[PDB]
DNA sequence: ACTTTTTCCGG
RNA sequence: AGGA
DNA sequence: AAGT
């Protein structure tokens, strides 16, 4: 069934951005601890809090 | 005040020597040391504490 | 004469 | 060096 | 950009 509105239809150049879900994306849940402070170790890569 | 700070114990007679959880060794492997910042300034302090009390 | 803060998260 |  |  046709829509009651009509749509802003034709091409525009996209671009695709460096940042990408699963690049980004990250859970912990007891890991890595600090040697100084015994806490938590930092960053995504280094499986941190 | 008497019990807990005395005006007398602001001046170092005898330096609190911390242990290794405060200053840890990151060593890195097996054969090489890595000895933290407060460790070498520790040292820095022995080394100039020796010189004065031979020198006395 | 003289000091200290300023939003939150790969190398 | 870079995102919100 | 302020303030001992």
């Amino acid at each position: 069934k046709k829509l009651m509105a009509q749509i802003f239809f034709g091409p525009t150049y996209y671009q695709r951005l460096r940042h990408m879900v699963d690049d980004k994306i990250h859970a912990r849940a007891r890991g890595p601890m600090q040697v100084l402070t015994r806490q938590p170790v930092e960053g995504r890569s280094r499986d941190g809090g | 005040n008497e019990v807990f700070s005395r005006p007398e114990w602001m001046i170092l007679t005898c330096l609190p020597v911390p242990p290794p959880p405060v200053r840890p060794s990151i060593s890195f492997n097996e054969s090489q040391r890595g000895e933290d910042d407060l460790t070498f300034k520790l040292a820095d302090i022995l080394k100039a504490n020796i010189s004065l009390e031979t020198l006395e």
